[PDB]
């Protein structure tokens, strides 16, 4: 199962 | 034995050939179980092993939502990275991300990973303590500082030590019949000679799962690496793997050499000798 | 940018037996960037029905793909994999050796 984030920008 | 869950994400920009393409794949050990392809028909996370079909619509909806969100973050990152590296808008570039968790034989947490690459080299990675970052170069120090301030590592740690392990365990249980199987290599040795002076012995391992295997040659029971060749482990296409190791020997000395096979599926080390 | 040239292995799913359906595999790995051209050949001619695995990568970030087609091997026929990549000045043909 996939990381629920948030996906922080670089 | 030990187990892992890993996701691999690839985003590619192609200036003047549309907006970026994004692919995600998920694995438990050496078995792929999901995929997403941003240019494909479904626009959903898709099953790639039978046991993942046990998951219901909330799962598929969620996994789809997240992976589309992952892809949009990479679209922003590609632009950002071009700025960081002072690059033209004209070349094609690649972002890759990998994350996941390992568990031991006891299915308890062994370690977690989250790493990021740009154009085929390291950019930034979470360290083994899951509390600190390694920046690969000066540009990536900007990211490191941002992510430190935003407590990204804390968020990632909680997933890696918790959710990641729990879902790996769930999958191992739901897919027990296939995921927890160990298929011992079918093994044999061949002999080939193109002169009167030397022959090649090739030790084969076929139809094995998981992919991890060790093939070693010995001569008179001493490790032998000179005059050997070891091919990369390769997929058969049926969920199993293949590998061989070869050694070139003087004619009449074939009996000095033994091939040693180590695999999780074998109760003991196997030894092969010519004929 | 770091570029890496593909490794290529051409082999069958099962031990080859003339007259018996099998799968011909071409495993390309260790390459970067991901853009790659792979065709499977029968007697020098492109085979039309070829499938491939979903793009993935290794610890070093390099990509790998399996291309494959169903086929029944025969006494007479030769098979190959043809690969092009930005790192190759010209396409690379690797012939299928049923013992490799
Ligand atoms: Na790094």
């Amino acid at each position: 199962r996939t990381y629920s984030g948030p996906m922080n920008k670089v | 034995g030990s187990h892992s869950m890993r996701y691999f994400f690839t985003s590619v920009s192609r200036p003047g050939r549309g907006e970026p393409r994004f692919i995600a794949v998920g694995y438990v050990d050496d078995t792929q179980f999901v995929r997403f392809d941003s240019d494909a028909a479904s626009q959903r996370m898709e099953p790639r092993a039978p046991w993942i079909e046990q998951e219901g619509p909330e799962y598929w909806d969620g996994e789809t939502r997240k992976v589309k969100a992952h892809s949009q973050t990479h679209r922003v990152d590609l632009g950002t990275l071009r700025g960081y590296y002072n690059q033209s808008e004209a070349g094609s570039h690649t972002v890759q991300r990998m994350y996941g968790c390992d568990v031991g034989s006891d299915w308890r947490f062994l370690r977690g990973y989250h790493q990021y690459a740009y154009d085929g080299k390291d950019y930034i990675a979470l360290k083994e303590d899951l509390r600190s970052w390694t920046a690969a170069d000066m540009a990536a120090q900007t990211t490191k500082h941002k992510w430190e301030a935003a407590h990204v590592a804390e968020q990632l740690r909680a997933y890696l030590e918790g959710t990641c392990v729990e879902w790996l365990r769930r999958y191992l249980e739901n897919g027990k019949e296939t995921l927890q199987r160990t298929d011992a290599p079918k093994t044999h040795m061949t002999h080939h000679a193109v002169s009167d002076h030397e022959a090649t012995l090739r030790c084969w391992a076929l139809s094995f799962y998981p992919a991890e295997i060790t093939l070693t040659w010995q001569r008179d029971g001493e490790d032998q690496t000179q005059d050997t060749e070891l091919v990369e482990t390769r997929p058969a296409g049926d969920g199993t793997f293949q590998k061989w190791a070869a050694v070139v020997v003087p004619s009449g000395q074939e009996q000095r050499y033994t091939c040693h096979v180590q695999h999780e599926g074998l109760p003991k080390p196997l030894t092969l000798r010519w004929e | 940018m770091i570029q890496r040239t593909p490794k290529i292995q051409v082999y069958s799913r099962h031990p080859a037996e003339n007259g018996k359906s099998n799968f011909l595999n071409c495993y390309v790995s260790g390459f970067h960037p991901s853009d790659i051209e792979v065709d499977l050949l029968k007697n020098g001619e492109r085979i039309e029905k070829v499938e491939h695995s979903d793009l993935s990568f290794s610890k070093d970030w390099s990509f790998y793909l399996l291309y494959y087609t169903e086929f029944t091997p025969t006494e007479k026929d030769e098979y190959a994999c043809r690969v092009n990549h930005v790192t190759l000045s010209q396409p690379k043909i690797v012939k299928w050796d049923r013992d490799m």
